[PDB]
């Protein structure tokens, strides 16, 4: 992971392993991980995965020697001296032998296995799936509760331009962002009578695809968790609209802001 | 204390230097090659001066940092929020979307910021830390805990065990999806126009500031709330049971199953009642092995069915304490760190 | 000589001056020069200079609206800008390679603020009309 994008991965993972969305965006200069005592403090954070388990492991191997009949959560291993001497002939080991050794002296195997939590649950994922029923089960990596204030943009080079057309590398894309918060500033001069300094890093530009179509919130100047609202985006857009077609040379229908509809104009009648 | 654990320290940092005269390639004896694997880690000890202060003074920053982090209001800069007292009870207890949000929010701006330059040289110190050790990451250096070598089938590589994890955790996956359907569908109720029936969860909704237990969220989500839970703190009340039986209790239960009994001593310098207010001690519970079979615990043990259960959680590192007494002192410890 | 003039520099000689005109290119209907355009102007040089690196000298360079540095604003809208490093302000692009740049993308920077060629006038970049084909 590039020292520059940290965060980005992070938020990346975390959407599509935890299934946990940001509520607001954070570019590189946050370190949330970092927030956490674990991380901050330099301690090894595996170690709470693997006794998840093992456990488990332990636990349903304890209630084998202990002869439990019913569901592995309402096992008792008290008033059994079998799983007691089971239990102590891998705490008397100690480290003097490997961990392997060790489990396998216990739930007879060699390797962590993730199977008795599954059985230790399953009378709750029985529920679980008899209860999602009409629910939607899983998660999608593209929606966040920011998506709201995402403008979508939309542009046909080929088709307006048809030869002669420019790729629309890393450059443009640079272009089209100063464009845009050219726009917002000019919005938030003749308006509000507010000097704004927006710039080419507060335009967040999301979702590219071989179509040109993407989506791009403007973001407080140096205060990225703040978003602009998305009527103040479109009035910008709408304001300055003609300048950024003109940078371009696009003509308001290779240039779709989908949601931003120009006007035409009125036909002019003779008396 | 302090002059104490700086003794150990070096004792133990010379008695490394000393180890180095017997290399593993011709130690033979599997105790003592593994007493030796663990003597011989260099640690911090590999890095030059500079770097070794520099990291020592980044590590105690980033301490300081997470332990003074405030949450303050521009207004009043006077009035600050910590984390353990409030903000934690603001993030597990309000069911306002936009209070946890500034909650969360204010939090990972006032602490992680400050620790993202901090962080990213700690990264690279670590790194180099771990390259002078012959490995090729800090991150394997970590893994390492569960190497193992020399068996001939019970051998366990460092790179193995992120596979393992990679496997395992698909496997808990489909329940985990069926989880976070419920949690989000029974939140639908109490955040409405929120929680999207097809996306995520926000983080800032998840019962804790980071998300990291789901254990506050059970007020929110609980299936059946008109049936009261197993409680019985009141019970222990009614029977009168101070905090001297229910280690008792948890002896016996022990015993049950064939484990040994308590120490003749355990029970005299054992500390299982607050000394209240004249004498200042910690709370949190703690098992003590400090060697030749002294083994006590430390805990304000209060009337609670959660305190029974942290009592029975301690014993039970108390018994395992007590089952490798006879090892060597360098093997004095658990199989691995879980 | 004595005295000195306070508009001198070394680095005097690798400026570009940019004159202005949008009165006489678009009579009414004209935007005024305010800040606002200026940083658009300096993006529009910026993006030229990174297509003249990036199609040219196949070398990636970030540049931005900071290095492009512009100096003596007057009313008649004529100021000289120059370009600098990205992120080594010390160092100066030379000027022939900013004209090079300027050549190759005047067009997007002419379209860009509705001029053409006339009222945008870069002082030592002059344009090129056109050969005037002609039957056999
Ligand atoms: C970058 O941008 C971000 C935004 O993206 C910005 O962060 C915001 O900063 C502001 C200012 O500090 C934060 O607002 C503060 O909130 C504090 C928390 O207490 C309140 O939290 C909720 C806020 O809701 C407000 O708005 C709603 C809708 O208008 C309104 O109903 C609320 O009353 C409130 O005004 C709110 O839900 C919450 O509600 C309490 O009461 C209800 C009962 O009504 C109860 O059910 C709840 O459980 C809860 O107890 C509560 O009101 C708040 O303390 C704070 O107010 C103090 O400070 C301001 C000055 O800051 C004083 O004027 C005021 O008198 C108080 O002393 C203030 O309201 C906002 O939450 C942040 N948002 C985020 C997302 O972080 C950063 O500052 C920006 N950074 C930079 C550098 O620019
Ligand atoms: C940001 O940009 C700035 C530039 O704006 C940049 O700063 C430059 O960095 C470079 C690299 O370090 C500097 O060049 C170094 O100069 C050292 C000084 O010794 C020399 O100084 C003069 C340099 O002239 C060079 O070019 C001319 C013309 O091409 C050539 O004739 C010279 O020989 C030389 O190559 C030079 O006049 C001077 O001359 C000596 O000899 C004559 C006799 O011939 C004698 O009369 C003089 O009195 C004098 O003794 C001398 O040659 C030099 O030490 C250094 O060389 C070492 O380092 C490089 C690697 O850096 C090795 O490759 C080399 O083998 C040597 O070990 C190098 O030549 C340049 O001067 C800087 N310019 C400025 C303005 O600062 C920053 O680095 C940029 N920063 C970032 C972050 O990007
Ligand atoms: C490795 O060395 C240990 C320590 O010497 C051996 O364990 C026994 O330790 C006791 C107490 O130190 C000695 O009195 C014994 O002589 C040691 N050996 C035996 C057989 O009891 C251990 O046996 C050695 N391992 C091997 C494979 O030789
Ligand atoms: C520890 O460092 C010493 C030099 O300080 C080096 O000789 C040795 O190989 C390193 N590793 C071990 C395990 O001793
Ligand atoms: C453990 O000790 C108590 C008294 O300290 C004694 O009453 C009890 O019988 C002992 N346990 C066993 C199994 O004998
Ligand atoms: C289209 O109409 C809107 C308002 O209805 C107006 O602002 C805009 O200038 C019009 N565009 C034309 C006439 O080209
Ligand atoms: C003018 O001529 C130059 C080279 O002589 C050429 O690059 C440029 O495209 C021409 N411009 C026209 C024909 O508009």
């Amino acid at each position: 992971i590039p020292k520059d994008q940290w965060m980005k991965k992070w938020w990346e993972m975390k959407r599509e392993i935890v299934g946990v969305v940001e509520p607001v965006p954070h570019d590189e200069t946050y370190c949330d991980p970092a927030s956490l005592f674990h991380v901050s403090n330099d301690y090894s954070f595996i170690r709470y995965y693997t006794r998840t388990l093992y456990q488990f492991q332990f636990q349903e191997a304890l209630c084998q020697a202990a002869k439990h009949e019913g569901p592995l959560h309402k096992c008792d291993i008290s008033n059994s001296t079998e799983a007691g001497q089971k239990l102590f002939n891998m705490l008397r080991l100690g480290k003097s032998e490997p961990w392997t050794l060790a489990l396998e002296n216990v739930v007879g195997a060699k390797n962590m296995n993730v199977r008795p939590l599954l059985n230790y649950f399953e009378p709750l994922f029985t529920w679980l799936k008899d209860q999602n029923k009409n629910s939607f089960v899983g998660w999608s990596t593209d929606w966040s509760p920011y998506a709201d204030q995402s403008i979508k943009v939309r542009i046909s080079l080929k088709s307006a331009l048809g030869d002669k057309a420019y790729e629309w590398n890393d450059n443009e894309m640079y272009l089209f962002r100063s464009s845009v918060a050219y726009a917002m500033r000019q919005y938030f001069l003749k308006v509000k009578n507010q000097m704004i300094l927006f710039g080419e890093e507060d335009v967040r530009v999301a979702n590219l695809k071989p179509r040109i179509s993407f989506n791009f919130f403007v973001t407080a100047p140096k205060n990225v968790s703040d978003i602009i609202p998305r009527t103040e985006v479109e009035k910008a857009i709408r304001m300055s609209r003609s300048r950024i077609n003109d940078a371009f040379r696009l003509n308001d229908n290779s240039l779709e802001f989908l949601g931003i509809q120009p006007t035409l104009g009125p036909p002019n009648q003779p008396p | 204390m302090n002059n104490a654990g700086d003794k150990w320290s070096a004792f133990l940092k010379e008695q490394s230097t000393l180890a180095q005269m017997y290399p593993l390639q011709e130690i033979q004896n599997l105790t003592v090659k593994l007493q030796l694997q663990a003597l011989q880690q260099n640690g911090s000890s590999v890095l030059s001066e500079d770097k070794s202060k520099r990291l020592n003074t980044i590590l105690n920053t980033m301490s300081t940092i997470y332990s003074t982090g405030k949450v303050c209001n521009p207004d009043n800069p006077q009035e600050c929020l910590l984390l353990e007292p409030g903000l934690n009870e603001i993030m597990a207890n309000s069911l306002d979307y936009n209070e946890r949000l500034w909650a969360w929010e204010s939090w990972r701006s006032e602490v992680g910021k400050q620790l993202r330059p901090l962080y990213e040289e700690y990264v690279v110190l670590k790194n180099e830390m771990a390259r002078a050790n012959h490995y090729e990451d800090y991150g394997d250096y970590w893994r390492g805990d569960y190497e193992v070598n020399g068996v001939d089938g019970y051998d366990y590589s460092r790179g193995q065990l992120i596979e393992d994890v990679e496997h395992t955790f698909e496997e808990i996956k489909p329940l985990y999806e069926h989880l976070h359907a419920y949690v989000r569908a029974k939140l639908m109720n109490a955040y409405p126009s929120y929680i999207s029936p097809i996306g995520c969860l926000p983080a800032h909704l998840l019962g804790d500031m980071w998300g990291r237990f789901w254990t506050n969220l059970y007020s929110l989500t609980v299936p059946f709330g008109q049936k009261p839970n197993i409680d019985v703190t009141d019970a222990m009340v009614d029977q009168a049971w101070d905090a001297q039986r229910i280690f008792k209790e948890a002896e016996k239960f022990f015993v049950s199953v064939g484990l040994p009994n308590m120490t003749q001593g355990f029970w005299e310098n054992s500390m299982l009642t607050d000394p209240g207010n004249v004498q200042k001690a910690v709370c949190h519970p703690t098992a003590w092995d400090l060697g030749k079979g002294d083994f006590r615990i430390l805990m304000c043990t209060k009337v609670t069915m959660d305190d029974f259960l942290t009592a029975h959680h301690e014993m039970g590192h108390i018994q395992y304490d007590m089952a490798y007494a006879a090892q060597p002192f360098l093997l004095r410890n658990g199989a691995n760190e879980g």
